[PDB]
């Protein structure tokens, strides 16, 4: 005569995973600007 | 490293088109 509740710990692997891959898109984003930068020069 | 090649290119056609 009894019973129990379950509670629910995330994956370590996942760990910071909003930003392990937020970083790295960030990163090229920032390539890609440059990339934009140096072709409106080209441009004009 | 595709990126970082074509950016190269394009500094590189920049300075072309300078001169």
């Amino acid at each position: 005569g009894q019973q129990i509740f379950s509670q629910a710990l995330l994956n370590a692997n996942r760990r910071g995973e909003a930003k392990t891959a937020l970083a790295e898109v960030q990163a090229r984003h920032q390539e890609l600007l440059k990339l934009e930068k140096s072709m409106a020069e080209l441009t004009q | 490293s595709r990126t970082a090649e074509l950016q190269a290119e394009i500094d590189d056609t920049v300075g072309i088109m300078r001169d």
